[PDB]
């Protein structure tokens, strides 16, 4: 009851860290101490200061003696009673009781006199809005003209079956007996001249007998001409909508190529694993005394995906020209050997589909940056394909059971592209199709835009991550090529080959394997522990860069 | 070159005014509970007692009356921001409705008097007034300022308009702000 | 009395939905 | 042009249609008139390829719409003038001086002019009116100034100040420089408005609207991992509350939590640890939840407000160190000093002594409390 | 421990919750245009309505043409001068009104088209007649898509909203109901309706809206009302790209806690189409199903309600979602195959009822929403 | 250069003429009671004169040295400004004072404070607030006990 | 602004009569010296002072006093025939190599002499506002603590 009382302040100083923050904390404490800050405000401020330190904040709460209105909010201010007295003639006592007239808010006050940020849209979304703008333009004018034609023809058939002795003094009220006062005025002022529209309106109101039929005839001629122009505009709008709409609805996929070029590099993949290690080491000193021996976790539930990635790799190898043929076959059997040795798949299955710890199931690969980056590219392709496969059956059932509406088939509205040229997914399995298309994209016989359009049409933009499949498998092939053809890098592989092939190893074998791997690489390079389990195919990647030294 | 030694408490009061009018968009509660004529008058009664010299009494009354006449004539000329000019217009229309000529001297608060004191050296430097009269005008202005410091807690108090109806400043409406800073 | 505009009718268009 | 061809008795005969072709070819939002359709030069890139039933139930509505009026409130319940105001230096609707190139706001004049009750003839500014009155007045200015001085005998010192402001055109009040220069944090905006250290630098038009689609300043539309990493140090921005940086992995970008930095102390905070839903890109500078407030309200139990003093430049600001250490009633405006072994044990013994003092205070009272009940 | 990540369940109607539906539509409301370059288009109402008729939906409801509101009726919430100015301004005599132009914000954002007074009257009359039909028990659900102008205030026009008809509808509901709950699923904050009922406990205004540097800037979490209306104005700030499952998991617990805590007698539901995906000004990622689950969940409570459609700047998506709302209010689920309407060319390329969500980032993290609904639930303990 | 009466003891006697100030003192009217016929040879600076040559009649040096001498001994802190006046006081007899015979840049001063004193006032304020609320509840309890006994 | 009861005022003018009109002076060890009275002063008031900060400023006051009585006795608090007294006190101090401190040799008479000369001396130099109230409150509670038991030390 004494030691924590005298050590609380400098223990809190250690916790706050930054002196500055400690300076403002002492300012908060003095402001409470000078009968200026209320105790609840001090409590909240310390809660914002020592929130994660529960024990310290709990001690502060009970030692201080806290026991658990007028919150106006930031976006409302109070008017005086002078501006409240503004006559609203329709208000009885209930509206004067329940309506707020003193507290107001404005967008200008909420912006702090700075403005607002509009949401960014694609250029395809912008031209979609332009198409919608022109559609509303044509349809609003046509429907307003049609309503005026209906009213005028009602007046005309009322005036046709009557005689001429009272047709001279027959008049029309404003609005022409309709529920609107201005729609016919808008139509008249648009169709006729600006200065003559008003006098036509006056001639229609005073003498409708002569003015009404010629007005109806003009309006009908303008209506049929506008509808013909609207239909042969609607052809253009429909084709541009079919060209634009699915690209407009794609948001991450429109910029996924540059984002995948920028973020699937060595630096970002090192940054992710180092950030996870930094988070674990930062939260280790606070709680969780059993610190985990892993940072990244990868699951591998499906094994056919490995054969798909291998098929894509050999397709890129056969297609490419920058690599020699011995280098091509070394890439092929290096990838096949690494996949057969790291995981539980044998070489036969690959070929047909395209303190002594005895009988060990956990296998450790100690790697430098090159093997780690190559493995990260492989896991990137695996997760990208597994996202497609895990939803392959549902999207296949959706594409196969695509019942088109009847009036689009009768009036050939639906698009024909992605069909004549065979990019729809109807009649085939969706995953196989993707791989086939991809292979075609890798081989160069398929354009990038049509591949992206087919993927976003088939998967409803959920296959945006596969737009750069060729680039990532090219980078994976390049990383394997630099993996076997670099000094102090292929020897680490060979050491992994010896460790995996020779089972029934003790812990000291793992330690001497670790320092033998470290030997090949510099004392500055990064160590990666890639742990594989034969059961459940879980891969745990641990960052031990400059740790074992 | 004419210099004025305004104490920094009233300098901070003027800067807070500027903040409330231009940034926070707050105007003066008009007519104020403590107006300018009132403060000037109180100042006189207070000091007049202290000073017995009758020429000093005559000067002090001369300075007070000249400040009153200068204020009224200059309030709507250069003493108020663009936001409060619509309040000046509506005060003029309300006064012309009642057929009483408007007198800024009794409707405006002491913050506008402090604005007059702050803007006074520029106006003094813009007229052909001789050196001794300028020096004595500055001197009586400094006496008024050091009298205002002792009474800074009752003439310039800090109160939120959202919590107090008796604050010197009041919040604006969108309509006022709009007509004031839109046309 | 000659008059001239600026021609925006409202104010703070920046703090609005369509500016 | 003789629209209604009336007869000799005034009876209507026949009207002639006006010039429909006067505005039949007005450009619509499509870029073409409504009379014509699209042109070929947009049909190349609009269509995919350019080589150079009526069962509507929508006409039955009017039969089944019954009117509704059952509400309780039914029935009844030369020179060109400037583009800125000469008083406030801001744009807007102006009244223009005729013989003077200065233009004023309608509300900026003495008295302010109603925008509907304009002067019928010619309008002059106060400076121009003074110029015409002087040109008109035979007496020289100094003669009129002296006559105003002797006429206003009751006030002599302000007589020149009273006289010379009739010549001055009305202007918006602006605080003088020596009022503003003593506070270095206080700045002046573009319109003359107040600005201080709690105000952001206004972002130029390039940053908001002239950026790419993927990179938006809101930082909500894409996965940007170059925000958890300090630019000048290269380390990771650890959030203060969660003590973590949730960078994500670019294969699971939903695991990445957004992080900002405070605009004063640069303390990084997650957007979920402090309850916020934006990055405060424009407006006032965002302040982390860790700073001390510059304005507080306390309950009297009315209320009492407290505001911190504004910063003052080193010439007019002096810092003083109290002689009294314990119980010095400061105003809250405080500055901390660095620390220069026996203090810890002295504190320890002071807390110890005061604690048995508190214990004996409790004991000497509870005995009286239990001795009260027998009587 | 409040927020739970729940996948989006398919929409199922309740056959034991049949409601008499009164739908309000004036045929003139489609013939008003805000401007040449303007996003607010009342025309989107009638192709919503044409989707009702063509879906035969009308049969399952009672169609009414409400009497348009007059000036005095309008002044039940707004001032006399603002309603006068609205009834007297035209694009012709705009140079007669500059002081009122800056005073009431009419101009620019809220433009001046010559059918302004008639459009506002149609909207207000639809809202008040729906509230009247709810008051007299003639219907259980009142549908009026012509209104929804939730940004209008006492003496100003903002957000493409001139007349706050929702305030008049809630006022007419207050003459027969002691407690009224207004729910705003628009992507913008319902600043006018919340400001109108900020200081009262009779109306609770819950607004699920995007709160960033977005319009109108109000609606921050600490805004809970002042005076007697303290903790009677719930604001739910959301970030960009909230999808159907996330929106369901924030909407359903909050609305459930309001029902079992505030216990309203009538419900008003602002069905903003701007909260849909692909919207011109909205920044949410809601599909039609996600927009419709809120209306189905609030229909499951059985309280007399009034569904009033507000925003929405892409006409096809808001029309399809309004047709699906109206179909859901008759305890049917419309098939995802459009019948032939006159405006059939809008809904390309699939011509189905579904509004497809975009694949943009759901940046609303579970921790932030957990904190937001924890604060909301803590504030809701005082509404008993 | 000299005075007829001692400025310390206020009677005449054997005097010692200081070099700059004309005040003179006795052989016992000094902080050393200087033994006659044994004064160390020199110019005979007094306390004020030695202060003048220590500060070199300059302000800022004496201000930074007051800051320093207040700085090291914080255990005498409330008397620390009072410790210089003796070094600038020429000693004198106890002149009994009068009531014992019978029967603006200074407004915005920032307080310079240390962390220990802020810590002390925080402990002060929490202990005062806690025990006045404890006492007031104890007095309210006793008062209700007395009221229930009397009723 | 300091208040001294005649209880003390009468005894200090009586001591003035003893030191001016009489040859009789205080004793060489001055009977009770200042360490015991100041230690029992802290031992009762700090045990009566409630908050730890109050005890902290109490310790300071006494210690400061102690240093002020050390550093001030040779300059202000001396009368006639006392210079010579402090003279063979300092000559005796140099004989046994222990240094001359004036606290353990003197009594309480020149303490209340020091608070008697204190208010004119406190206004000589630049001082705070509220530090003066802290100092005068400390002097008042010290003098009333003396006024409880004047007769302990002040009996002829
Ligand atoms: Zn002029
Ligand atoms: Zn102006
Ligand atoms: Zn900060
Ligand atoms: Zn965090
Ligand atoms: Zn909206
Ligand atoms: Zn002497
Ligand atoms: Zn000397």
């Amino acid at each position: 009851s004494l030691n924590e009382e005298v050590t609380f302040f400098e223990k809190a100083k250690r916790y706050i860290g930054n002196k500055h923050l400690y300076t403002e904390f002492l300012k908060i404490l003095n402001l409470y101490s000078q009968d200026i800050l209320d105790l609840d405000d001090l409590v909240e401020k310390v809660d914002f200061y020592l929130g994660s330190n529960k024990e310290l904040f709990t001690w502060f709460k009970n030692f201080v003696g806290y026991q658990e209105c007028e919150a106006f909010g930031p976006s409302y201010k109070r008017l005086p009673k002078s501006d409240t007295f503004m006559p609203c003639s329709g208000r009885d006592d209930m509206c004067w009781e329940v309506l707020n007239d003193e507290w107001v808010g404005h967008p200008v006050w909420a912006s702090e006199d700075s403005g607002f940020i509009a949401h960014r849209k694609n250029q395809y979304e912008e031209t979609l809005f332009k198409i919608e703008e022109e559609r509303h333009e044509y349809d609003f004018y046509i429907e307003s003209n049609l309503r005026t034609i209906q009213c005028l023809e009602t007046i005309v058939n009322k005036i046709e079956n009557m005689t001429e002795n009272e047709k001279a003094n027959f008049k029309l009220p404003p609005g022409l007996g309709h529920t609107s006062m201005t729609i016919y005025k808008k139509v008249i002022r648009k169709v006729y001249d600006k200065e003559r529209g008003f006098e036509i309106i006056d001639a229609l109101h005073e003498h409708p007998a002569v003015t009404a039929p010629v007005v109806l005839k003009r309006l009908k001629q303008k209506d049929e001409e506008w509808r013909r122009a609207q239909r042969e505009w609607n052809k253009v709008w429909r084709e541009l909508e079919q060209k634009v709409f699915f690209k407009s609805l794609d948001h991450l996929g429109l910029t996924f190529k540059q984002a995948d070029k920028k973020l699937l590099t060595t630096k970002q993949l090192i940054s992710e694993i180092s950030s996870i290690k930094v988070d674990q080491t930062n939260k280790k000193i606070h709680w969780l005394t059993p610190k985990p021996k892993s940072q990244l976790d990868f699951d591998f539930p499906d094994k056919n995906i490995f054969y798909d990635i291998l098929c894509l790799a050999d397709t890129f190898i056969t297609h490419t020209t920058a690599y020699s043929n011995p280098d091509k076959e070394r890439l092929k059997d290096l990838l096949k050997y690494f996949i057969s040795l790291f995981f539980s798949i044998s070489f036969e299955k690959i070929e047909e589909s395209l303190g002594i710890i005895q009988n060990r199931s956990i296998f450790n690969l100690f790697a430098n940056t090159n093997i780690y980056i190559f493995f990260r590219h492989w896991t990137t392709i695996y997760e990208r394909l597994l996202e497609i496969k895990q939803m392959n059956e549902r999207v296949t059932k959706e594409i196969n059971t695509r019942s088109t509406v009847t009036f689009a088939k009768d009036l050939d509205l639906l698009s024909s592209q992605l069909s004549e040229m065979g990019l729809d997914f109807v009649g085939e399995d969706a995953y196989k199709q993707v791989l086939r298309l991809s292979r075609r994209l890798i081989n160069g016989d398929l354009e990038h835009q049509w591949f992206e359009e087919s993927l976003r049409q088939a998967y409803n933009n959920k296959a945006f991550k596969l737009y750069t499949i060729d680039k990532v498998t090219q980078s994976l092939v390049k990383h394997a090529h630099t993996l076997m053809t670099d000094a102090k890098t292929a020897e680490i592989m060979a050491l992994f080959v010896k460790d995996r092939n020779a089972s029934t190893t003790s812990a000291k074998d793992q330690i001497i394997y670790r320092l033998q791997v470290r030997s090949h690489m510099s004392n500055t390079e990064n160590m990666f522990r890639i742990e594989f389990d034969k059961r459940t195919l879980h891969v745990s990647i641990q960052y031990i860069a400059l740790d074992d030294l | 070159k004419i210099s004025l030694q305004i104490p920094i408490k009233l300098k901070s009061v003027l800067v807070d005014d500027w903040e409330y009018v231009t940034k926070d968009k707050k105007i003066c509660r008009l007519p104020a509970d403590v107006t300018v004529e009132m403060v000037l008058n109180k100042y006189e009664h207070e000091v007049s007692q202290e000073l017995e010299s009758p020429g000093s009494q005559s000067q002090l009354s001369e300075y007070c009356a000249g400040l009153k006449l200068y204020f009224d004539k200059c309030l709507g000329n250069m003493l108020l921001y663009r936001l409060e000019r619509l309040q000046y217009d509506e005060l003029l229309k309300k006064s012309s409705k009642d057929q009483k000529p408007l007198v800024p001297i009794r409707i405006y608060g002491a913050i506008h008097l402090l604005r007059l004191i702050s803007v006074l050296p520029e106006l003094i430097s813009s007229t052909t007034m001789d050196l001794q009269s300028c020096q004595l005008l500055i001197k009586q202005t400094e006496d008024f300022l050091v009298w205002l410091l002792m009474h800074v807690d009752e003439y310039f108090n800090d109160k939120d308009p959202n919590r107090s109806d008796d604050a010197l400043y009041v919040n604006t409406s969108s309509q006022y702000e709009g007509v004031a800073l839109g046309m | 009395a000659r008059t001239k505009q600026t021609g925006k009718a409202p104010r703070k268009q920046l703090a609005t939905k369509a500016a | 042009k003789e629209l209604l061809e009336k007869d000799s008795k005034g009876n209507i005969i026949k009207l002639n249609e006006p010039s429909t072709i006067s505005e039949d070819s007005k450009v619509s939002v499509t870029g073409l008139p409504l009379n014509k359709g699209p042109s070929e030069k947009i049909k190349r890139e609009s269509l995919w390829n350019y080589r150079k039933r009526n069962d509507l139930k929508t006409f039955l509505t009017e039969n089944m719409t019954e009117e509704s009026n059952i509400r309780s409130t039914i029935g009844w319940n030369d020179f060109e003038n400037e583009d800125f105001c000469s008083a406030c230096n801001q744009s807007g609707s102006f009244l223009c001086c005729d013989t003077c190139p200065k233009s004023f706001h309608f509300l900026c004049l003495d008295p302010p002019i109603d925008p509907n009750n304009l002067p019928k003839g010619d309008w002059h500014c106060n400076e121009c009116k003074f110029k015409i009155f002087i040109n008109n007045s035979m007496a020289t200015l100094k003669k009129i100034e002296s006559n105003f001085i002797k006429q206003n005998n009751n006030v002599k010192i302000f007589a020149k100040l009273l006289f010379n402001i009739d010549s001055h055109n009305p202007k918006q009040f602006q605080l003088p420089n020596y009022i503003k220069e003593t506070f270095p944090a206080v700045k002046t905006g573009s319109r003359g408005q107040y600005s201080d250290e709690n105000d952001k630098i206004p972002l130029t038009d390039r940053q908001l609207f002239n950026t790419s689609y993927g990179q938006s300043i809101t930082k909500l539309d894409s996965y940007n991992p170059d925000t958890h990493i300090d630019s000048n140090s290269g380390k990771f921005l650890i959030c203060y509350k969660c003590n973590q940086t949730r960078l994500g992995s670019w294969s699971h970008p939903e695991n990445s939590r957004l992080i900002m930095t405070c605009d004063y102390c640069q303390t990084p905070w997650h957007l979920d640890c402090v309850p916020r839903a934006s990055f405060k890109n424009l407006g006032s500078k965002w302040k982390c939840p860790l700073h001390s407030p510059t304005k507080v309200y306390k309950k009297i139990h009315n209320y009492k407000v407290w505001k911190k003093q504004r910063l003052i430049n080193k010439k007019n600001q002096l810092y003083y160190e109290p002689l009294q250490k314990i119980g010095y009633q400061n105003n809250g405006n405080i500055q901390i000093i660095p620390t220069t072994n026996s203090i810890k044990y002295d504190f320890f013994d002071k807390i110890y002594k005061s604690k048995m003092v508190q214990k004996r205070k409790l004991f000497q009272f509870q005995e009286s409390l239990i001795d009260k009940l027998v009587s | 421990m409040v927020y739970e990540a729940t996948p989006f369940d398919p929409i199922t109607v309740k056959p034991s919750d049949k409601r008499r539906v009164a739908y309000f539509y004036d045929a003139d409301v489609g013939n008003y245009a805000y401007g040449a370059g303007h996003p607010m288009k009342p025309h989107r109402i009638r192709m919503a309505h044409s989707l009702i008729m063509n879906y035969g939906l009308y049969k399952k409801m009672e169609i009414y043409r409400a009497k348009p509101a007059t000036k005095q009726e309008m002044c039940q919430f707004h001032t006399d001068e603002y309603i006068d100015f609205l009834s007297r301004v035209t694009p012709d005599n705009l140079e007669m009104f500059k002081r009122e132009s800056v005073k009431f914000n009419v101009g620019d954002d809220c433009p001046v088209f010559d059918g302004l007074y008639e459009y506002c009257s149609i909207s207000g009359g639809g809202s008040m007649e729906g509230a009247a039909r709810l008051n007299r028990g003639k219907c259980d659900v009142a549908v009026n898509y012509a209104g929804g102008l939730h940004h209008a205030k006492k003496s100003e026009a903002s957000g493409f909203c001139y007349l706050n008809d929702i305030v008049l509808g809630i006022i007419e509901l207050l003459r027969y109901h002691p407690r009224v709950l207004y729910i705003d699923i628009d992507v913008h904050h319902g600043d006018g309706v919340e400001e109108a009922f900020y200081t009262t406990d009779r109306v609770m205004t819950c607004s699920f809206h995007k709160y960033g540097e977005f319009f109108p800037g109000t609606g921050e979490l600490r805004d809970i009302g002042v005076g007697a209306g303290k903790n009677y104005a719930v604001n739910v700030p959301l970030r960009d790209g909230i999808d159907d499952a996330t929106y369901r998991s924030v909407f359903e617990p909050v609305i459930k806690k309001i029902m079992e805590w505030y216990q309203p007698s009538a419900v008003v539901l602002q069905c903003g189409g701007d909260s849909l995906s692909g919207d011109r000004l909205g920044c949410f990622n809601l599909s039609m199903e996600g927009h419709a689950n809120c209306v189905n969940y609030v229909k499951s409570f059985g309280i007399p309600m009034m569904v009033v459609g507000g925003g929405g700047y892409t006409m096809r998506n808001v029309a399809r979602t309004w047709c699906f709302e109206t179909g859901l209010l008759n305890n049917v689920v419309l098939d995802k195959d459009l019948p032939y309407n006159e405006y059939y060319e809008y809904y390309g390329p699939d011509y189905k009822l579904s509004v497809r969500p975009s694949n943009m980032f759901n940046v609303n993290t579970p921790e932030y929403l957990d904190k937001v609904m924890t604060n909301i639930f803590a504030n809701l303990e005082n509404t008993k």
